[PDB]
This record gives C-alpha cells, structure tokens and sequence, in this order.
RNA sequence: CCCUUAAGCUUAGUUGCCAUCAUUAAGUUGGGCACUCUAAGUUGACUGCCGGUGACAAACCGGAGGAAGGUGGGGAUGACGUCAAAUCAUCAUGCCCCUUAUGAUUUGGGCUACACACGUGCUACAAUGGACAAUACAAAGGGCAGCGAAACCGCGAGGUCAAGCAAUCCCAUAAAGUUGUUCUCAGUUCGGAUUGUAGUCUGCAACUCGACUACAUGAAGCUGGAAUCGCUAGUAAUCGUAGAUCAGCA
C-alpha cells in the first residue's frame, strides 16, 4: 500500500505519521506506530537587486518535510 | 567485553567494538594499514593505545562508510576512546594530561553562495 | 630518420616521437602499431635493420598518407577560394580562428603584440 | 537605511506559513488560479480590509478561510451576497471553494486597512498632517506597543517632494521571534504618485 | 514587446520550444521558472507572510 | 552534420524543378540562407544576400558538404 | 588581531621515526599536498640518500638546522630618532619553526636532472658552510655580528 | 534569543547503522536489536563566585573542564545620515515624443569575428610529467520527463537514456596524496593555440553568426619588469558528481 506523507513545515507531518497511526489504534489491528522521516528541503535562489546588484545575496529557499508510514494490519476494525 | 565502540570527526564517522581477550582493530574485515591508502599512521589510528600504555586488550570487529579518508580516520582517536573509556571507567580522570579520553576538534562550513570559493570571493580586476 | 624526411632524438622510445613529420604524430605513431614486431624500444639507434623495411612498406602501403596529404589542407583551401570557408572567409579575409578572432590573445595568425 | 520585511521573515515561526497545501501532481496549474482567489478578494473587492489570505488543498478538497473584511456592511440581508461571491469564485471550473468566514474587529487596531485607508484621507488638500497624526493617535490610543505610521511619498503642496517620515519614537522590528508587521499604501489623487509607511505591535 | 508579447509567447508560434517562459502576469523573459512560471520582481510577494509554503529567509 | 534528410526545400525546390523546365536560369531571388541542394543545379546565381538587391553566387561544383550559401559575400575587412 | 600569543597550534606527531623535527618539515616540502608522496620522500627518499648524496637524514637532522639556522634578523624597527634595525632573540618559535624550511626552496637549486634526487641532494654541500642552502644564511647572520646597536628598545 | 554543527533521552532504532545473526553485489532482503550524537522536533552555556583582584573603579584572567572561549563559529541581525547615485532600460512610474518608421515578419545583419594597447578564472613554463592506462570514497540536485549502474560505449561537446525510483536508491575512474607504465632537458612523445581533417546530438537555416576539441597542427612556453594571483585549518593549492538557466555550451 506504501503509503505517503509529505508536507513543507516541521509540525504537519510529524502529525500526519502520528495522526494516521492513532486512526488505526482507535480499534483493533497490531497497525504500526510512529516512523519518523528526516526533513528534506526544496531550494530556490534568484536575484533580488532591480538592477545588476548581485553578491548582496542572502540565501532564500524552503523546507519539504517528507515522511513515511506502514498500515502493517488491513482489517475491517479501522480502515478508512 | 567492551560495546559503544563509536566516535567521529568531519563528516565521517565508525563504529568499532572491541573483544574480551587480546586486541586487534578490524575495520571493513580488513586492517589498520590496508584500508587507508597509504598514509604511513596505521600504528596511530590506534594511539588512543599509545596514550594508553597498553594497546593490544580489546580485539574490534569495527566497520566504517563515509565520503573521502581523511575524515575517514582521525575520528577512531574516539574509535578506541569510547568503547575504551566505557568498558574501563577508570578513563575519565587519568586518560587526559595526554589529551585522549574525549576530543572533538574541528568540522566543517558553508561554501558561500556567489563568492568563488566560502572565502574566496569575486577579485578585483584594477582600479 | 627513415620513416619521412629525418627523424634524429635519441634515449627515447620510437613508438610516438614520429609527431615532428606532418600529417601524423606520437598519438597516432603509437596507435597505428599494426604490424609484425615493431614496438617501442627506447633504442632509437639499435635494434633496427630489416623491421622498419616491413614497418615502412606498410607507410607506403598505409595509403591514409601523413606527409603525402600535407596538401590536403592546401586543396581542401583550394577548393574554398571563393570566399567560403576556410582558404577564403579564412584566408582571403585575415581573420584568426576560434571564432573569436581577437577577444583573447592570438600569436600564431597574428603574431604582433 | 535597511529593516526588511517582517511580514516576509516572521512566518512559520510564530505566525505560521500561510499557504498550506502539498498537492500529490498538479503543482504549477493549481498555483495558476491561486494569486488570482487570493487577491480576489483585494481585486474585485477593490483592497477592502484583508489583513491576510490563504490557499489550502490536497483531496481536492478545497477550503480557504478568511477574514471577510469588517463584516456586515458587505454582507447586507439574509446572505444574497456572498453565494453571488462564491458563484464567482468556483465557476472557473471549481476551484476557491467554501470561503469560510470568521468576522475581525477594529479597524483602528491593525495596519491592514489601514494602510489603503491612509493612503486615501491625506491627500486631499486639508493639511494631510492633521489626520496623519490623527490616525496616529488613534491607533496608538488602544495599548499597543505602538503604530509608527509617516508618509514617505510626496507630502506638500509645492514641487519638489521627499521622503519626510514623521514617526514617534518606538515600535519594535528586531523581536525576532515576535510579529511587527508592514501594510502598505500605494496610492496618489490628482498628483503624483504617493508612498506612505506604516509598522505595528500586532 | 513586453506589454503585447504575452500571447506571441504562450499562444502557439509553431514548434516545440518557442515558448520561452516569462512571468505569468508580467512580461520579463529573463530570470523565471517553469513550475513557477512567474520571475523575480513579478513573483517575490508570496512568501512574505506565508502565501508560498515553508520559506525561511536563512538558515537551510 | 547529419545524413537522412538534407533539407531540400519544399518551396523552393518546388520553384527550381517547375521553373527548371528550359534552360532559363531563375534561380534563387530568395534572400533566404536555409536550403539545400541537389545534383541537378543548372547555370544561375542565387541571391544569398539582402542589402538592397540579390547577390549572384558560385554555380558549378562548389562547397559540396553544405546545406547552404557558403560562399556569398556580405563583407569584409573594411 | 589585536592581541596576539599564539603558539604553532599543534602536538607533532611521527610515524616510524621516532623524531618531533620529521613531522613539522613533512607538510612544508609538501609538495602540492601530498601526504604518503612526502611520506614515501621521508622513508624512501630521505633514507636512499646516503647512497646518493653520502650520508642519511636520521640523526643528521640537527646538523641540517642548527649548522645553518641564523640568529641576527632583518626587520625595519625605528628608534630614537633614525631609522635603524633591530634583531629578535632567536626563540624556539621563531628559529626552528622559520629554520626549518631549507628543503623546499632549495629543492629547486640541485641541477641534477633528477628533482627527487636533487631534493636528497640539498643535505650534501649544507649540512657545514660555504654551501648553496648556507649562502643565504652568511648573507643575513654576518651583519651584525660586530655592529651593535640599540640595547634598550622594544624588539 | 527562532534556527546551519554540537556529549545528548532517544527516535525513523523497516529501506538506518551494521559487535549481538553472518539471510549483508547497495535490492543496507536482515534483528524488523541498535551500539553510539548519526538520519532533527537539535538542545545546551554560562562570567559559571570562577585559581585571582585592580587595592579595588568595574571587569576579566583561566585550574583543566562539561560535547562546542566567553554571545556556543556565529549563521540571520545593516547608527543619524554622507552617497544626485542604484532603476527613466529587464521591473512600475508623474513627462512629452517618431505614428505605413524607431514598432513590424522572419530576418539581411547583429551587444563573439579588427588594422590594435591594457582588465580578466583556473588548468600554462616535464624527471613522481602529457597522446596515454588497470582504477579505492560518495556528497547533492534529482526525475513525471531524468540519471545512467556491477558489466560497461572511456575520442569528446554522452548515448540504449535498459533495471531500485526522497536518508536511501542513478550520474560510480568522480580528481588527487594509493605501485605509478610512457617521453634522461634538443623547444625535445609537455602542448591541443593556427597554416590543417573537423566532429558527440536537441535545432524553421555555423560564410564573417561562440565552444572545447580527437584524427592529435606540436605553438605559447624554462620564474618573471616602468607592468601580477590563495593566506592560522581541510577554505584554497588542482580539479571535483553534475547541472539551476534552458532544444549545443562554464
């Protein structure tokens, strides 16, 4: 089933593996528990000076957090 | 029996347990001498025995990964130091008028964004 | 010194230090080794009487000519001299190559700085 | 002669990273429509109130909350107005849809409106310094650690304009981990070009 | 142009790459980006306060 | 260059096989530097130039790996 | 820098030689840094040249420093009202740590074809006097041997 | 102060790191343990009286110090105001102008190419050094239009672009210090400049409208003027996997 959390804040996908892992804990299913992910990042640099000024540049790019979890119980009890 | 064989230094790191009995370091089932590539310091790798007074105790069974070699060793001067300093809790208050029981010295810095090379920046060409 | 025109040096290894004589050169000299017991001997004096009489029938018989096609150039020019290419957009004009002709330094088409 | 955005560094941290949503594959196109329901409602609401806007959808799924402005004046009688709104919003084909609403308060409070808002009652000839300082007043009468509002843009009557920025004294932008906030006043009437600036304590 | 070379760009002029991107509501060919699809000083307003998702000023 | 499709023009040599009917040499006009050739070239110039005119060119066996004008003065020195 | 004290920063370790002056001049003859190559320069290169030049470079490492190391220094120093020099007292950290670079300038001397041999070439004609690595060193030290001068400066 | 690395409780202790199990070509299949920061939500710190007093006027020194020098490198942080400049030209401008030309279609042409004198970023100017070769390490973009493995086309400006498809996982010889084939100081097997042959592949068209190049044209060159280049740790010496930008190429 494989399946996927992915998020650019580190507090919405910690939730997401958390979260989703206590859906399936509500009720019965040896469902698995939390499987942290590092935090990955998604780059962006440009220019920012209107004119030919460069080399007054502050690095400017973002967070993608990305992170990963197991249902190791298909059951009727909590599934969807 | 000696665990937590662990220590690191620039972004390379091992983990090298060490065995009950006599004492022979093997990282990457290989040795102290034929996994570096030249760099004649086999026997120094293991001066966290030389500082030690005894260095043949504790055999390793040890591993290793990281990106070049240089970071690579340097580091198991915590390869022994660790493990060592656990299994021989004696090594906090003696192992230091030589500078062994923990060290952690330097690492390393961003390649800065524009400049030619972190402090290397644009030159100027006259004036 | 048998090969084409002469070829003195000596102490060195005869399997590329052919690149003086046009056309061909070490590179070449050492990759075109395709015959019966010639090889590098660094004996550039020695050891040598009938080989070369094999391993130079073949340069003769190696129609790909070397200094033969030196003229190749020339003729590859001759038939640009309409102010083409290379013999008349090249040649005829006097303009450097690279295709910068003159934002960098330049010695051999123009050799005055 | 440089404190930047604190609008644009003071966002995850405290204030938290407005646009919300990953999206599994559409990436470009569902940013495509995104500024035009964002500002939509600073562009065909002609750049009434809105202190901040949002994005939000994976699922599609879409909701987004919003301040609505000042609310009542806009919405009128038994909510005739705002289903023509949300007929606006997702007849593209469904996007910017269930725009919810949670009604703000005091418009002599924070910068948002208030920043268009000067940039309209100065520049009509009536000694713009003495609702500069009304404003000011007003809005440093409440309790905040200060309002620092001052027009930069072509003050006067005659030619040759500055930049005369007429603060008073303290309104923080180095509480890193705090919020101080910029809300800007491009406008102008029969002259010129006006800039005026603008920098609260919440 | 710049203010009439909007459609002459993402309307079909006939092959596979003659679009050239340039930002979405503007007009500058130089410094844009595909998934972006806008520029410099015709896109940065977003990640001021928070319209584009996870962009701290610094520290990666 | 490539082999498998030199590029002869659909146009152009449209214009050259239907107007190569006699003798008669009509044979570029085109201010155009983007052809490319044929065997069959009979005697005429081309007009591998636009100043204000149409350059004559190099007709009989000429630059024969070239898709193009190679040999059509536009300048020079000075 | 607006104080200073600084040491050489560093606990010279040796491989198989057993010495504390092999480890400081392995990085300056370095050539384009490189490790095992001075290695092998210090284990192959500098233990053949007893079959080359003579003698080897073991226990003759101090008559390649001290027989050649200088003590009166060059260095603008006004005082009183003129515009004289003064030497420095020849300490441990500025003799031996600047007295010890006479193998990479003088690498490039020896014109024996050979560079690797004319680098094991520079403790033959140097370890004594009148040498092409002490001639140098007469040109410095020789000049203020007999001319005293200021006594109660600074430096 | 929030953050980039940091003994760290750990935790993703599955694709993770490999003492415990030898079921481990990167398909870390594995315990679904760890063995340890490690893969961050990083967490600590600090003048900490400090061992002292300056005779005291606070501080700071340092006894070695918590795993990181006195704020933890310190990342981010930027006094009034000087600067008629930084934008009328990539952006938005108050201002008036050619108006079948200054726009305009592809273009002829052209911000590379002369008749020259200087600023440029490194590889130039052999006795551990090229044309040349068996060939250790992966960082980190990636990639929904991409990279090529172990093997490999090794002649480049890559290709079948075939298999794992966010810690991993593809560019894998990444280039040197690791044995160093090869050319004993003649412009000499150092050369990739022009007088030469021209080329990897994606173009609606290389004559003046870039390349660097291998087929190797063997030139500039042998330490430096009135005229020039890193600097107390891995930053640079040298390159380095590649590519953001984009149908060629830093």
């Amino acid at each position: 089933i494989r399946i996927r959390l992915k998020a650019y804040d580190h507090r919405v996908i910690d939730q997401s593996a958390e979260k989703i892992v206590e859906t399936a804990k509500r009720s019965g299913a040896d469902v698995s528990g939390p499987i942290p992910l590092p935090t990955e990042k998604s780059v962006y640099t440009i220019i920012r000076a209107v004119h030919k000024y460069k080399d007054s540049r502050e690095q400017f790019e973002q967070r993608t957090h990305k992170r990963l979890i197991d249902i190791v119980n298909p059951t009727p009890k909590t599934v969807d | 029996v000696e665990y937590r064989g662990t220590g690191r230094r620039k972004n390379s790191v091992a983990r090298v347990r060490l065995v009950p009995g006599e004492g022979n370091i093997t990282v990457n089932n290989r040795d102290v001498r034929e996994y570096l590539p030249f760099e004649s310091l086999i026997l120094d790798l293991n001066q966290p025995f030389d500082v030690t007074e005894t260095k043949g105790n504790y055999d390793v069974l040890v591993n290793v990964h990281g990106g070049g070699f240089t970071g690579q060793a340097q580091a198991i001067r915590h390869g022994i130091a660790r493990a060592l300093l656990e299994a021989d809790p004696e090594y906090r208050g003696s192992l230091k008028r030589a500078g062994l029981l923990t060290r952690d010295p330097r690492m390393k810095e961003r390649k800065k964004p524009g400049l030619k090379a972190a402090r290397r920046s644009p030159q100027f060409s006259k004036r | 010194a048998r090969i084409a025109g002469v070829d003195i040096p000596r102490e060195k290894r005869v399997v590329i230090s052919l690149t003086y004589i046009y056309g061909i050169g070490t590179s070449t000299a050492q990759k075109i080794l395709e015959e019966a017991n010639v090889s590098a001997d660094t004996r550039v004096k020695d050891l040598t009487d009938d080989e070369l009489g094999r391993i130079r029938e073949v340069v003769d018989g190696y129609k790909v000519e070397g200094d033969l096609r030196r003229e190749t150039n020339l003729n590859i020019k001759r038939l640009m001299e309409i102010s083409s290419y290379r013999g008349i957009r090249h040649r005829r004009g006097l303009p450097v190559r690279g295709q910068k002709t003159k934002n960098n330094a330049r010695t051999r088409k123009g050799p005055v700085k | 002669g440089q404190k930047i955005n604190p609008i644009g560094l003071r966002v995850g941290i405290i204030r938290d990273w407005e646009a919300k949503w990953y999206a599994e594959k559409d990436f470009a196109s569902l940013l495509h429509e995104d500024l035009k329901i964002r500002k939509f409602i600073d562009n065909e609401l002609k750049e009434a109130s809105v202190s901040h806007v949002e994005i939000e959808r994976a699922a599609n799924r879409i909701n987004i909350a919003i301040h609505t402005g000042k609310p009542g004046m806009v919405i009128g009688k038994g909510g005739s107005e705002i289903e023509k709104l949300r007929n606006k919003l997702n007849a593209l084909t469904d996007k910017k849809v269930h725009i919810n609403v949670i009604e703000i308060k005091k418009v002599d409070l924070d910068a948002r409106l208030v920043a268009e808002n000067i940039a309209r009652q100065l520049e009509n000839r009536a000694s713009f310094r003495r609702v500069q300082k009304q404003a000011i007043t007003r809005a440093m009468k409440l309790g905040a650690k200060g309002i620092k509002t001052q027009v930069s843009g072509r003050l006067g009557g005659a030619d040759i304009a500055r930049a005369e920025q007429y603060s008073e004294g303290t309104v923080p932008l180095h509480t890193l981990r705090a919020d101080i906030d910029y809300a800007h006043a491009e406008a102008d009437t029969t002259y010129g070009k006006l800039g005026v600036k603008v920098w609260i304590y919440r | 142009a710049k203010t009439s070379m909007v459609a002459k760009q993402q309307k079909k002029q006939k092959y596979a790459v003659r679009e050239y991107t340039r930002c979405e509501r503007c007009g500058r060919p130089h410094s844009v980006y595909r998934k972006f699809k806008l520029c410099r000083i015709c896109f940065r307003e977003l990640a001021y306060k928070g319209q584009i998702p996870g962009v701290r000023k610094a520290s990666w | 260059s490539i082999k498998k499709g030199p590029f002869v023009d659909e146009h152009l040599m449209k214009k050259v096989e239907a107007q190569e009917g006699s003798e008669k040499k009509q044979v570029i006009k085109t201010w155009s530097r983007r052809s490319t050739i044929f065997p069959n070239f009979i005697g005429h110039t081309f007009a591998v130039y636009d100043g204000r005119k149409h350059v004559p060119v190099y007709v009989t066996e000429d630059m024969v790996g070239h898709k193009l004008g190679e040999f059509a003065p536009t300048r020079t020195f000075k | 820098p607006r104080k200073g004290s600084v040491p050489k920063r560093d606990v010279l370790p040796d491989p198989i030689h057993n010495s504390k002056l092999v480890t400081k001049l392995i990085n300056k003859i370095m050539l384009d840094g490189k490790r095992g190559t001075a290695q092998r320069i210090l284990y192959s290169a500098f233990d053949l040249v007893e079959q080359r030049s003579g003698r080897d470079a073991l226990e003759v490492f101090e008559e390649a420093i001290n027989n050649i190391m200088p003590v009166l220094e060059v260095k603008a120093r006004r005082v009183g009202g003129s515009n004289y020099q003064v030497p420095v007292e020849v300490r441990p950290e500025r003799r031996t740590t600047l007295g010890l670079r006479w193998l990479v300038n003088y690498a490039r001397l020896r014109g024996e074809k050979t560079m690797e041999d004319r680098l094991a070439n520079e403790i033959l004609d140097a370890a004594n006097n009148t040498g092409g690595a002490v001639k140098k060193r007469e040109d410095t030290h020789k000049m203020a041997e007999a001319n005293k001068a200021f006594a109660h400066y600074r430096w």
